[PDB]
RNA sequence: CUUUAAUGUUUGAUGUUCUAACGUUGACCCGUAAUCCGGGUUGCGGACAGUGUCUGGUGGGUAGUUUGACUGGGGCGGUC
RNA sequence: AAUUCCUUGUCGGGUAAGUUCCGACCUGCACGAAUGGCGUAAUGAUGGCCAGGCUGUCUCCACCCGAGACUCAGUGAAAUUGAACUCGCUGUGAAGAUGCAGUGUACCCGCGGCAAGACGGAAAGACCCCGUGAACCUUUACUAUAGCUUGACACUGAACA
RNA sequence: GCUCGCCGGAAGACCAAGGGUUCCUGUCCAACGUUAAUCGGGGCAGGGUGAGUCGACCCCUAAGGCGAGGCCGAAAGGCGUAGUCGAUGGGAAACAGGUUAAUAUUCCUGUACUUGGUGUUACUGCGAAGGGGGGACGGAGAAGGCUAUGUUGGCCGGGCGACGGUUGUCCCGGUUUAAGCGUGUAGGCUGGUUUUCCAGGCAAAUCCGGAAAAUCAAGGCUGAGGCGUGAUGACGAGGCACUACGGUGCUGAAGCAACAAAUGCCCUGCUUCCAGGAAAAGCCUCUAAGCAUCAGGUAACAUCAAAUCGUACCCCAAACCGACACAGGUGGUCAGGUAGAGAAUACCAAGGCGCUUGAGAGAACUCGGGUGAAGGAACUAGGCAAAAUGGUGCCGUAACUUCGGGAGAAGGCACGCUGAUAUGUAGGUGAGGUCCCUCGCGGAUGGAGCUGAAAUCAGUCGAAGAUACCAGCUGGCUGCAACUGUUUAUUAAAAACACAGCACUGUGCAAACACGAAAGUGGACGUAUACGGUGUGACGCCUGCCCGGUGCCGGAAGGUUAAU
RNA sequence: AGGACCGAACCGACUAAUGUUGAAAAAUUAGCGGAUGACUUGUGGCUGGGGGUGAAAGGCCAAUCAAACCGGGAGAUAGCU
RNA sequence: GAGGGCGCUUACCACUUUGUGAUUCAUGACUGGGGUGAAGUCGUAACAAGGUAACCGUAGGGGAACCUGCGGUUGGAUCA
RNA sequence: GCGGAUUUAGCUCAGUUGGGAGAGCGCCAGACUGAAGAUCUGGAGGUCCUGUGUUCGAUCCACAGAAUUCGCACC
């Protein structure tokens, strides 16, 4: 019902976290591809 | 619930008949010795024991083995527990130590409470039966020889000794006579604390079964995702049995370590 | 040379139990101001347990399929 | 009661009238012991008409402050599509006349009435089958895997009776 | 100016969801405000939100992460002791004044304090990884005081107050007293002080539990606050100037007591009922070692360290979300006001601020209703809509026993505004004056200053007075789920049935269940009167009866014919 | 005392009425209760696929889940105009 | 100056009802109780051992005709 | 409509290789009863649907007809 789209930083730790999309190998790929080779940025590490 | 002191029920002035109207048995605080259980059914995950409801387990009095026999004591107060039914009662052993024992219909004075081996025989901590006389009542018996009590309630469970038998290997109880545990183990007597607490409903709900937990109320009815019926239209009518492990009569058992049951009787 | 006995000499089984297997989710002792946990006196039952397939039905507690056609549209009653 | 097998069965009392405000001779297939039965506490997240209220609920709403919408200024996007200059029973049948002509002969425009008139829109019609067919729940049909269950060789010995 | 509005559980307050610095002004119109457009956090030029004490490191953890060695493991990965993370659990720990647009426990300005080094005097036997006090709760409450804050006037500043009236009995405005120290009061807790010994407390023990004597009864630990200390510390009626028109510059009245209630203070008081309100600590002390002419700790006063953030806009809720300043949601927070049963309702002072579509027109186009002559549902799937009836109390009311309840049943009724008892009755209140006493937060006499029912005798004005917003059909019927219901949000709104007893059933117990590959975590801190089958259909009776078939299973007298 | 009778925002969900050409996969206006609990109520870590908690629902579960918001099997089968 | 005539005040109080019940009539819409016994039929235990009894409170099978099992007080044949 | 059953002793229906027509029961006698039944031994009781055929012999089957009756065809 509640409606959805809201920032927070401590719901990032299961599921949006830049340590565990190193972390996983599963989010690894994502992180080069995005990034590293994607010839790109994030930089929103807040 | 003939007996006394009863309290019985009130006159209709109130949607409640009962609960139990004992006077002069809850007190407060939870004294210094207490502890607690936790969470919810939790096993691992897909817990197989239904319906849960698990928010106030929640405290549990703390005293098990009671194995101090030979030092005296003497009766402080006597409570109740919600886990159990259970008539407890704090007890002061004059050494220097306090303790929670599993008393009868009203022992106090505070009487003369006291065990050893052949040394004494009184109402008795833990108390070995192969120096004691025979009865009826003998309530604590350990489950096995220093495991622990069979029983943490004096809500009526008479165990029965007997004699001599095949050399030591005594009681008589309901659901079978041939456990032949031997009179190694340990008493205390004796097994009518408070049956009126057990022995008649407190209510239709009540406080003892809805404030933290939820009892079971259904399993064959409504919704076919769980049990073998069935179709819709209200119907049933069907052979729908509690599958694939059973119900009505059939037993469980064919092998355990000590298994000692023998002649079973049964109905 | 046997329907058969007593024994020797060759040998299988079931009862009958004792019991260093074993399991200690039982104690005492013990590394240890110790929930895991190491190890022994002891206590307990006991070749029991453990599962690997073979024989057995027991239930609709995964999954599956909708198995011809003939239809003055279907269910029956008829046929290649 | 969701049996009223028979038909809106009744005697007819009450009643401007009893296809019932019930007012106790039944015509009982396929009635009930835990899928139970003789019954009921005060409560209405109260189901079905029946009194007297108050009355405009009929038929009778013709007067009203009045929202606004057609009007006057800011602004004007698509649920998407048959050219129109689209005859008001019309007739004749790839069985339906706002276009196969027998008639009347409707000036151009209000998108203001907008009452049958894109059979229309909200959209793979619900009736739905040609379906070598998504899987979708069952039952003393069909079963199967996991399982339930004991007895069995594997495995863990013979000393005596 | 002049007359009034909206939020009235305020878009009052500070700040926690990190989105972040887009508040004040100086100045502005795309990159936007479906109108003007001056305003909108739009958006631009400046700058900014001053924290040793706020809260989170800490020492600290219930749940829950990870984790030595490991039981294991296809490669993956699972579960866990000691440890170590760990708050939304705890502990020490900002107020009156002033001052910058702001932004303010900070800034200043003083009071004076908490953790830890250090110094000069002083006193004294200390210590831990172990002991014990409790360290600790849950809400309804009950009872006494403090008055918050208001209204009044003594008292003080203004004066007799523009219409008609008003020149001592009127009518306005402040009505402040900060600190920490000082002491102790309200209920409460507990009779005081030594000596001698244990079947006790992880080895011990001046501390705890139990015992055994001695000598005395008036003893011990505070607590809202009254009360007072500070304070020739100030705030401020007003007086006189100056101006960048914000203010600041010079100076300055008055300054007492009553009366009534909290949303809050005391009360981890003290009560009442049980689902049974979680652990390491501060608070307070016992020793173990080992020091032991040494070292430690507690005290007067002297100092230094006071350990990276955050503090800006913003909320019972427009830069979150919804995504069109959206008829979704939804807060811990100061509780503003009199009459009110009430966070029941038209009325408020403020704070943002009247919310950037409104001019005329006045056909039918039902987002509707009202009082209808008649009649009274003669309408119809919906007396649907419009209601009306809604106090205490009474002139007094029916079936029915579960003797509660069915009973604010029902019925209709005096109700406005005030004489008189009564220059206010009664009841609530307790100044002084006067006396006593233990000496001080003490009591006895006494009637000052406020307040305010409830009726009785008598009035009389109505078409109307509970003259207004809160808030009800007696019924009486059918089938009794018998416990309020809110439980299937999604056809039903229950006409669903969750109760709960029990004969029987699974466990003599490493119990029944196995979810995870190794758990033994639910049940268990527990026994077949614990927990589960399948249900039960208030309560209370009553379950007659009848074994063909077909189940439920159990067994072995005995054949169908197997792994063996 | 009692899941009392009758009380507020912390509750859901009866038919309508202005909800359908949405303020809207849901909420509404004068109305109206369950009155302290068979209540709901919020920071976050344990339920991570054919799910997993059961007032026991085919409704949920992103708002339209009988398996979807996945795109890697796969530009699959194809009696299909 | 005073009443009574009135004209106000208000009641005892007739009408009237919120109500619902006493009890008396026929319209007695599932029936079952105590009998005569114009020929009733199925049955038939008891008035002697009504020809392998059972009276009495009576609880129960259920064509009861109440069988039938205690406890007597012999109104039930003896030499059991 | 087709396909089945049935027309066998008062009652209830058994039975058929296809050559005999049955019993539980009711009557009759027999005696036991004054009598009657029980129970009893004896004895009896027939549209075996009709027609035609097969056949040694048809109650029976096959076939044509008649008639009672049932399940399904109908929607």
């Amino acid at each position: 019902m509640k409606r959805t789209f809201q920032p927070s930083v401590l719901k990032r730790n299961r599921s949006h976290g830049f340590r565990a999309r190193m972390a996983t190998k599963n989010g690894r790929q994502v992180l080069a591809r995005r990034r590293a080779k994607g010839r790109a940025r994030l930089t929103v590490s807040k | 619930v003939k007996c006394k002191p009863t309290s019985p029920g009130r006159r209709h002035v109130v949607k409640v008949v009962n609960p139990e109207l004992h006077k002069g048995k809850p007190f407060a605080p939870l004294l210094e010795k207490n502890s607690k259980s936790g969470g919810r059914n939790n096993n691992g995950r897909i817990t197989t024991r239904h319906i849960g409801g698990g928010h106030k387990q929640a405290y549990r009095i703390v005293d098990f083995k009671r194995n101090k026999d030979g030092i005296p004591a003497v009766v402080e107060r006597l409570e109740y527990d919600p886990n159990r039914s259970a008539n407890i009662a704090l007890v002061l052993y004059k050494d220097g130590e306090r303790r929670y024992i599993l008393a009868p219909k009203g022992l106090k004075a505070g009487d003369q409470i006291q065990s050893g081996v052949d040394a004494a025989i009184k109402p008795g901590n833990t108390l070995p039966m192969r120096n004691i006389p025979v009865g009826s009542t003998v309530h604590n018996v350990e489950m096995k020889p220093g495991k622990g009590g069979q029983l943490a309630r004096s809500a009526g469970t008479y165990v029965q000794i007997v004699a001599r038998d095949g050399a030591y290997v005594t009681l008589r109880l309901r659901s079978g006579e041939m456990r032949k545990v031997e009179a190694d183990c340990r008493a205390t007597l004796g097994e009518v604390g408070n049956a009126e607490h057990m022995l008649r409903v407190l209510g239709k709900a009540g406080a003892a079964r809805w404030r933290g937990v939820r009892p079971t109320v259904r399993g064959t009815a409504m919704n076919p995702v769980d049990h073998p019926h069935g179709g819709g239209e209200g119907r049933n009518f069907g052979k729908h049995p509690v599958t694939p492990w059973g119900v009505q009569t059939k037993g469980k058992k064919t092998r355990s370590n000590k298994r000692t049951d023998k002649f079973i009787v049964r109905r």
